[PDB]
């Protein structure tokens, strides 16, 4: 859905080692099986294929779909002028089945609602339209509001899209909080749990789960979104959590009925000794602590950790080659409540709440 | 009646500047050299005639015709146009334009010429005038064609030439292991002027069905395209016969109510066609002829020799060729380019073609 990024995004994707998935220009709908568009589309291939074919950070070529496009157009160019480059013609709550039972070794979209900052908040919106609820009404949201949800059209209805971020939060948390920050900080939580568990469980199913394309990182426009950063660079709370998920050695945890599974997964060609310790943060009791090796390229289990009672909160210590890392695991069942989980975010002493 | 337009024509050549020569005022107002060329012929063929290169055969003179990749070449002849009467059509006959070409008749362009290994035939009925009318053909560097395209991946790189990708010319003209390099130019195969009538043959195309050799019968289909204008359907009779020595065996005569058609003819006592040493090349000579019902006059007559036979590839489940029923095995030699000046490969045909026959070749694979 968006044009085609210059050189330069290239080059940088090249020094820094991210390698480059490059969909088609196209989006979610189906297109002309004409010879119009198959000569625009042929044109356009060719242009952009031989301007990026020589970067090493580009991987994939996908069609983002019997049709001419994808299965002949697109292909026919990959086939002639970038041989050595695969093509693809085609692509609630985060505990629930139809997440945790997907059986897709490489998701490739996957995102939850997460509401911004204040303070971008307070600058994208009227004063008097920075709080969301209309009257007061909790659930309600203003105009402004719904336009950054985003209406494409400025036609005055209530609900859809944005509901999304009230009923997240009323799953996990059982209430939507009134109060602005409590709102901020309560569908920020819900984004920031939500995408760190699944990471968690993408990396902590290896090897039979290879990857993960998560939606998506920042905003093109200030808006209400699921991304994880706003188009001025507020980055939401979902940003810390899933940097600490996505490290190159990462120790977390897995739930299972018979309590918790203390992992570490590796995403490099090197083996990694490291000490890792898990403590409760409601009880400052040690739950854990041991040394382990964490073999190259694979996902190595340290202990099964025994079952806490009711909810609460681990904290992760582990320290690799003199570095240290955190990491944390929210045990029980929602619904929970908004006050305890801001304290055991606060005492775990790695998020802050802002 | 059919005029031959061979012989000594005027070539003139010079550097293909940065803006190829395509009209006749830029062709005559270039700097060039004129030689008298024949047609047949390469131009190198002509030089060499002229004194101006040495034989290409001998040493390593092969590299001294480089220059003269990146030279046009125009030729230039006068013919007599004959008298057509209302109707007919004067059609001027290509075999060999090697390669990229404007032909000219009268000063008017008529065609492009883009191919070096097809016929070229243009109607040049109205633009021919009374008397002497003049041809001029201005070929341009077939080297510099190429650089008209932009190549994919895996046309670069390959045993053959760059060059020869995105053009239509014999690919070991640009080199090879067993070929000289020597693309050169020209007209290479003959260039006739044809008198057409209202009615004329476009295309006969013989066909066997079934083959019974031990029979000595065969059902062999003439699928007939013609040129038939409307006053003429239904005064117009296909005339077909089929000979042995002078022999008649079948004669077929069927009126034409409409332009294309296939007859079928069922015939007996006739041999069927096998490769070398699985029976005789039985052929037997084919003749359409396109008859006027009331006058009688003859407007139009094909004739070849045909050969009663069936191709079956077997896919093994690595192939093997049947041919009337029969599994052959096949032994022969593949086909290369017999000169690297191609307008002697016709003066050489019949004596390579023999090397073949007392080789007992069944088979020959003409290379691409």
């Amino acid at each position: 859905g968006n044009v085609y990024e210059d050189t330069h995004f290239f080059e940088l994707c090249d020094k820094y080692g991210i390698m480059v998935w490059q969909d088609f220009a196209m989006g979610c709908g189906n297109y002309s099986q004409r010879d119009n568009f198959a000569a625009a589309l042929e044109k356009e291939a060719i242009s952009v294929v031989v301007k990026l074919r020589n970067h090493p950070s580009l991987i994939l070529w996908s069609g983002n779909n019997n049709d001419r496009v994808s299965r002949q157009v697109l292909s026919r160019v990959i086939y002639e002028f970038d041989p050595t480059r695969p093509y693809l013609p085609s692509s609630g709550y985060y505990k629930d089945p139809f997440y945790t039972e997907n059986p897709s070794q490489f998701v490739s979209e996957i995102g939850y609602h997460g509401c911004p900052n204040r303070e971008t908040l307070e600058r994208m919106f009227s004063p008097d339209s920075v709080n969301p609820w209309q009257n007061g009404v909790v659930g309600m949201w203003n105009d402004e509001w719904q336009t950054k949800a985003n209406r494409i059209y400025d036609d005055k209805f209530q609900g859809g899209r944005n509901d999304l971020m009230t009923n997240q939060v009323r799953i996990i948390f059982g209430e939507v909080p009134a109060d602005l920050d409590d709102f901020i900080f309560a569908s920020q939580s819900v984004q920031a749990e939500a995408m760190k568990f699944f990471v968690e469980l993408w990396r902590g199913r290896r090897p039979y789960r290879t990857g993960i394309i998560w939606w998506n990182i920042r905003d093109g426009w200030p808006l209400l979104s699921d991304a994880i950063s706003d188009y001025w660079g507020g980055k939401k709370q979902a940003f810390y959590y899933m940097q600490n998920v996505h490290h190159d050695v990462c120790c977390l945890i897995n739930p299972a009925a018979n309590g918790y599974m203390l992992k570490v997964d590796n995403n490099t060609l090197k083996d990694f000794e490291g000490v890792v310790e898990v403590k409760d943060v409601a009880s400052g009791k040690q739950v854990f602590k041991g040394k382990f090796v964490s073999k190259a390229n694979q996902m190595s289990e340290i202990a099964t950790l025994p079952m806490q009672k009711g909810q609460g909160m681990l904290v992760i210590s582990y320290r690799i080659e003199g570095n240290e890392y955190f990491n944390h695991y929210l045990y029980g069942e929602p619904p929970y409540k908004l006050d305890q989980y801001r304290k055991w975010v606060k005492k775990c002493g790695i998020y802050e709440l802002e | 009646s059919e005029q031959s337009l061979n012989g000594r024509w005027t070539l003139k050549f010079f550097p293909q500047p940065a803006v190829p020569v395509m009209t006749i005022e830029g062709a005559e107002a270039a700097n060039g050299i004129v030689v008298d060329a024949v047609v047949p012929g390469n131009v190198e063929i002509d030089m060499e005639a002229a004194g101006l290169v040495e034989d290409p055969m001998v040493g390593n003179n092969i590299y001294k015709l480089r220059p003269y990749e990146g030279y046009q070449w125009y030729y230039s002849r006068t013919f007599a146009a004959p008298v057509v009467t209302e109707g007919q059509r004067l059609v001027l006959h290509f075999g060999g334009i090697d390669t990229f070409a404007e032909v000219y008749v009268n000063g008017i362009k008529v065609g492009s010429a883009d191919n070096m290994l097809i016929e070229h035939d243009y109607d040049i009925t109205s633009v021919v005038k009374e008397g002497e009318n003049r041809l001029d053909v201005i070929i341009r560097s077939s080297v510099m064609e190429a650089q008209n395209h932009f190549l994919g991946t895996l046309s670069i790189g390959n045993f053959s030439n760059e060059e020869s990708a995105p053009v239509r010319r014999a690919p070991s003209t640009y080199g090879w292991d067993i070929m000289p390099r020597l693309v050169s130019a020209g007209l290479w195969r003959d260039v006739t002027l044809r008198v057409e009538n209202p009615v004329t043959i476009v295309d006969a195309n013989w066909v066997t069905l079934s083959v019974n050799p031990k029979a000595r019968e065969a059902s062999e289909s003439l699928y007939l395209q013609t040129r038939l204008p409307f006053e003429m359907h239904d005064k117009v009779k296909a005339v077909i016969t089929i000979s042995r020595d002078g022999r008649q065996i079948l004669r077929k005569e069927a009126l034409m109510r409409k332009f294309a058609n296939l007859f079928t003819l069922n015939l007996s006592g006739v041999d069927a066609w096998w490769p070398r040493g699985y029976g005789e090349p039985a052929l037997y000579t084919a003749e359409v002829s396109l008859v006027d019902v009331t006058s009688g006059k003859i407007y139009d007559t094909k004739t070849s020799k045909i050969g009663f036979r069936t191709v079956k590839l077997e896919l093994d489940e690595q192939f093997q060729f049947i041919i009337n029923g029969e599994p052959v095995f096949a032994k022969g030699t593949n086909w290369v380019p017999l000169d690297a000046l191609h307008s002697r490969d016709a003066s050489h045909v019949e004596e390579a073609v023999q090397l073949m026959v007392e080789m007992n070749c069944n088979i020959v694979r003409c290379w691409g």
